[PDB]
């Protein structure tokens, strides 16, 4: 009613020449606010024996309290390519490992599992054996050394494997016929794959995993959560910036 | 009014299944009435109803209901109009939604019921394909979606991807009676697959 | 026939937000095509088409009753990091950044019932001062009045008033870019009802929708909850 | 989005990534 | 060929808890095989699944794992010129791939099982 | 080879039914496959098989049996196919007929049976829609009814308008072994009235 | 007989509205499953000095369990080039090896064999003995260090050399006119040429040996070998997976 | 078959690999 | 005769080699 202001008059509002543009909004794009690279997870190794265990690329769980964790909430359905940095820290004297030789193997989307050692290299006694798949062929291996290796680390990218068209971030509905707990918001390869690291280290190291989400593609959004506690009434909620009253 | 749900529903047959398609004429996915519950006096906000579609309910649409029965799988959308029935002496509003794999439901899962969102969630409910139902201006919310989920089509007995959401938002002041909720749902766009044998 | 090269000081450093990517390991994979509805493309879309609902005292709307006046209804520090919009969407959005930019539109639905009706001067008033006590003392400012019963739901839009080119979406002890002024409703009447034995208070929900010039800026990390 | 190089297309625009239909 | 049967090839969809009579599988998808008209049959076992891709590896049950079960029943039995001499039907199964199948992902050999 | 039953099926909606009607595509209305029984060498001639169509049975379409469970009343036709097996040494002959009303049935009525005609009646069996099984030439009957009735459609639940007889005229003379036959009735232009409530 | 669908009818099956493309089969291209980096093999290297042995490149005998085992035994004629990795590991404490200096040579199919130590090194007393063959010249060599060698390999591309167009993978036949056993199976230079790994390491080190087939041609399909036991009547196979019931 | 980069051709057609007649 | 790459020219016909008259 009225619209355009001063007269006191009722639905009568006053005006607002609206502003100019800058930045183009262009950093609140989904698909910009996730090709960079995140320090998700947090894993140690495995021995080159033993019958060890994959470890899953799920993102999707969340709970601990990092931005990406949010982001990947606010939607309910997701599609992106992944790539990786896993850089291996040390927990030790650095001193203790001469080679340092890591096996590391990415296994797609639905891909089999059993391994036991199965590969061996021998030469002067001693003898290592390495991972059944921890071994070079169809899925992906990386090996690289850290001895003196300037950068532990090592990395590279990795395809939308599932064989669904978009991966449901949220599940009303169970992925087995046996409507079992745990069965809940599952679905089976709702997720990226899983990976394999192995070597002489284990002990002496944890790992550092990191994923980078390019052709980030969102569908449907969803409620964001808070991430602090409600403030007082009337107040502001104050905090430590590049700013603040020095 | 009519709030569209993502958008208009698509007659698509199914990207993924080269098996036979039954598409179901409304003549056999029909209507369905129901009353989801009278919103009384005491509940305070944050409260609701879950209408995960169809299931608990499914036994129910005796025809549509039928053919969903005796065949694996099924694509639709569904009209849906919420009537919560109160005269011009009440106050209040709720909010019903329609939302895409919605869950908490401590895995009562596809079981309508009741319960207390978190907050964040009815302050942001409405950033779902939502309508408001205000006792001093309507008494109507109606939606339309459309078939989604991560499959192409999926079980209705494994998954409801849509569910109606019927929070309420200002409690229910005035008259001292109670405020019934009413729900029409029916099938839009159904197609099924494999049928499954006798029972036996 | 070597090329003749020089490896930059930084050569074996990391840095996390490199705009180039890795190396592929797995080729040839061509992706099942998606239907699927609403995919979003910007965050800044949906928080501008789409209405989040406030935060005082705990529940999403404020009392107007047969007894009011002067005293101030709604009041909130315009900064996001405000109480108020702790709730919304808009708000927690922007905890995804630095800067924001613009004005907010409000939205109050008046849900009394219908023997019902009401009165208030929604107000705007500038980060000067002290804040105003009684609505005489907004009314000199930028307001509108909203007479419930000519409209049960109205907007009002939260100007962006500032030197600032940007805002801060990380408030605190109060700078010159951490607050833009106070949003402010008051009761311009009380609650006239039919009988007041049945309605003697009205309940006004108040939804936050992102302004048209509203942007935001500057990617950032989570610090510690507080 | 956030590829800007231009030697981000030193792999191909196939093998690099995955492809949609 | 002094022999004739029939049968009831039928594809039951991955629900319920499979059949077990063919007046039990009847209701659904099967052709009905004289061997007497042809004496040998094709017949094509569907993709019926959200799925937009299926299992290679199967497992515990799950809904990618399985896409149903293929039945051949006896429609009726073996008449022969004479019983002393044919008394059973031996048909050979075999198995083309589809013209829409394929396969994707590579992958190494677990441990043999 | 192909035989009709009065007349190829007519697709009509019933000139009696202001009421909506839901027309059933094969894929509902699918294929249905059962033996009738064993001809064996006792059985002197004047036997037959009697299978009205299609109750007592009608438990068994699972799918077609579906939508008719649900629905008052249903006008179709029938593509039937009654195959005996049987090899080169056996000797014999059969007169399957569709015939319209077909009674006798000691009121065991919509149920498949067994009985032993009166004879005028074999002898003028043929005097209906029927085909020669001779177990010298063919080893198939095959048939296709359209709807027909005093009623422009009726209650499959209450009447059965076609009803297959399978009559032996020359005795099964050869093979100690019996002959099973079997037959495959398929609904054809299936269309219902009036969707009947819940089973609660 | 009859076809397409519903009517009980005899030959008549139901419809089937077969399914669209996605993938374009390209993951079952011969070429493709070929071109990469498999761990074929590990062997440990030779002394500088002793009267030697030549390794060769057969990757055709198979038993191991490996998918590249399987797949070369897919068929009977087979033509590809051959890529190498060679990466040696350590068998005893890394820190026993000051230079590490290897000496690799690569004979092309038909070369010359005899060795012993023949090159001759000196400076300050002591000095070094390099293998006869294992010189630099006709025949690649390759000389690599592991002495932090961030990564202890080395690597390159190798030609069909062969004298024959095409490899049988299978011989109904002999390769000699003594028709004796061992000469079953055989034809000679029905492989890639071999090679030789010699160093101060030797014992301390295994090798890895890894092959890539570039270009690979297959001619005539083979039975493709089952690779686990046959599971019981009725049931499925159960696996371990990136998928399951967790 | 597999070889997607741009420095793929570095080396030459004819020095990399093998050649047909 | 053996030279074979692309970057064979990263140097100069004149400075590389030799030249005859
Ligand atoms: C995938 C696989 O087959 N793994 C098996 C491994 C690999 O074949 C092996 O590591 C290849 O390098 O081998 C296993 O069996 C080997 C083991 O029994 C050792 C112990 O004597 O002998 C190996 O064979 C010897 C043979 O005895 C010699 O005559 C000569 O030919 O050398 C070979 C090996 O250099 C067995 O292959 C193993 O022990 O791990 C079994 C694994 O399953
Ligand atoms: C391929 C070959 O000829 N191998 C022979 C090697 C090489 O010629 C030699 O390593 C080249 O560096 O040499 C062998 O014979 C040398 C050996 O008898 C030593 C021991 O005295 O003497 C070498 O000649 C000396 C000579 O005595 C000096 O006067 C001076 O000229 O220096 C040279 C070498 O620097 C012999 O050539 C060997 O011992 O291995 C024979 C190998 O067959």
């Amino acid at each position: 009613v009225t619209n355009v202001g001063e007269d006191g008059e009722p639905g009568e509002t006053e005006p607002r020449h609206a502003l100019s543009p800058v930045d183009m909004h262009v950093h609140t794009d989904v698909s910009f606010l996730l090709d960079r690279f995140f320090d998700v997870e947090t894993l140690e190794l495995s021995n080159l024996t033993g019958s060890p265990a994959t470890h899953v690329l799920d993102p999707f769980g969340s709970t601990a309290q990092l931005a990406w964790a949010r982001l990947l909430n606010t939607c309910t359905y997701f599609f992106s390519d992944l790539e990786l940095s896993i850089q291996f820290k040390f927990t030790t004297t650095p001193s203790s490992v001469g080679e340092g030789f890591v096996w590391v193997k990415w296994f797609p989307v639905g891909a089999p599992t059993k391994t036991t050692d199965a590969w061996q290299l021998e030469g002067g006694g001693n003898s290592v054996r390495i991972q059944q798949l921890a071994v070079a062929g169809m899925s992906p291996t990386v090996v690289f050394k850290i001895a003196g290796s300037r950068s532990q680390a090592c990395g590279f990218s990795v395809p939308y494997t599932s064989m669904w068209r978009v991966v449901p971030v949220f599940y009303n509905g169970w992925g087995a016929p046996t409507k079992e707990k745990a069965t809940y918001n599952w679905l089976p390869g709702a997720h990226f794959g899983s990976i394999l690291l192995t070597s002489d280290a284990h002990d002496k190291g944890g790992c550092y995993l990191r994923y980078r989400f390019p052709r980030a593609n969102m569908y449907c959004p969803r409620p964001i959560p808070p991430a602090f506690t409600r403030p007082a009434d009337k107040t502001r909620h104050k905090f430590p910036t590049n700013i603040n009253k020095q | 009014g009519t709030t569209y749900c993502y958008s208009k529903p698509d007659g698509r047959p199914p990207s993924t299944v080269s098996d036979p398609v039954t598409r179901l004429g409304p003549t056999l996915s029909r209507h369905y009435t129901f009353k989801v519950g009278e919103w009384p006096h005491s509940q305070s906000h944050g409260h609701a109803w879950i209408c995960p579609l169809p299931s608990d309910k499914l036994k129910k649409m005796g025809s549509f209901h039928e053919v969903v029965k005796a065949h694996h799988l099924v694509k639709n959308g569904w009209d849906v109009v919420v009537q919560v029935n109160a005269s011009f002496a009440h106050s209040g509003a709720l909010c019903v939604a329609a939302v895409p794999e919605y869950e908490h439901t401590h895995e009562k899962a596809l079981k309508w019921s009741e319960l207390e969102e978190p907050a964040y969630t009815y302050q942001q409910l409405s950033v779902f394909p939502h309508q408001l139902l205000n006792l001093r201006t309507n008494s109507s919310v109606h939606l339309v979606m459309p078939y989604i989920g991560p499959g192409p089509t999926t079980n209705l007995t494994l998954h409801n991807p849509w569910t109606i959401v019927i929070l309420i938002l200002s409690e229910l002041t005035g008259p001292g009676q109670t405020v019934p909720v009413t729900m029409s749902v029916a099938p839009i766009d159904a197609m099924v697959n494999g049928p499954l044998p006798n029972p036996e | 026939a070597p090329i003749r090269v020089v490896s930059v000081p930084e050569s074996d450093s990391f840095m996390s937000s490199v705009p180039d990517n890795s190396t592929p390991l797995y080729p040839k994979v061509v992706v099942p095509p998606r239907q699927v509805p609403g995919r979003f493309t910007n965050f800044i879309d949906v928080a501008k088409q789409t209405y989040s609902f406030c935060s005082i005292s705990g529940k999403p709307y404020f009392e107007v009753t047969n007894t009011s006046g002067d005293e101030p209804l709604f009041q909130m520090d315009v900064s996001l990091s405000a109480a108020e919009l702790h709730g919304t969407y808009v708000a927690s959005l922007s905890s995804f950044f630095a800067q924001y930019r613009g004005s907010l539109n409000f939205y109050f639905i008046f849900t009394g019932a219908a023997a019902t009706k009401a009165k208030f001067l929604v107000a705007f008033v500038p980060p000067h001062s002290a804040a105003p006590k009684t609505r005489d003392e907004a009314m000199a400012c930028i307001h509108a009045v909203w007479d419930v019963g000519l409209n049960s739901a109205f907007s009002f839009n939260v100007p962006y008033s500032s030197p600032a080119d940007f805002m801060a979406v990380y408030s605190a002890e109060a700078t010159v870019v951490n607050v833009s002024g106070w949003l402010q409703v008051y009761a311009l009447t009380a609650l006239t009802s039919t009988d007041i034995a049945v309605n003697s208070k009205g309940r006004v929900l108040v939804a936050v929708s992102a302004g048209p010039d509203f942007s935001l800026r500057h990617p950032v990390d989570l610090p510690d909850k507080q | 989005g956030n590829s800007g190089s231009i030697v981000q297309n030193f792999y191909m625009q196939q093998y690099q990534n995955s492809i949609d239909a």
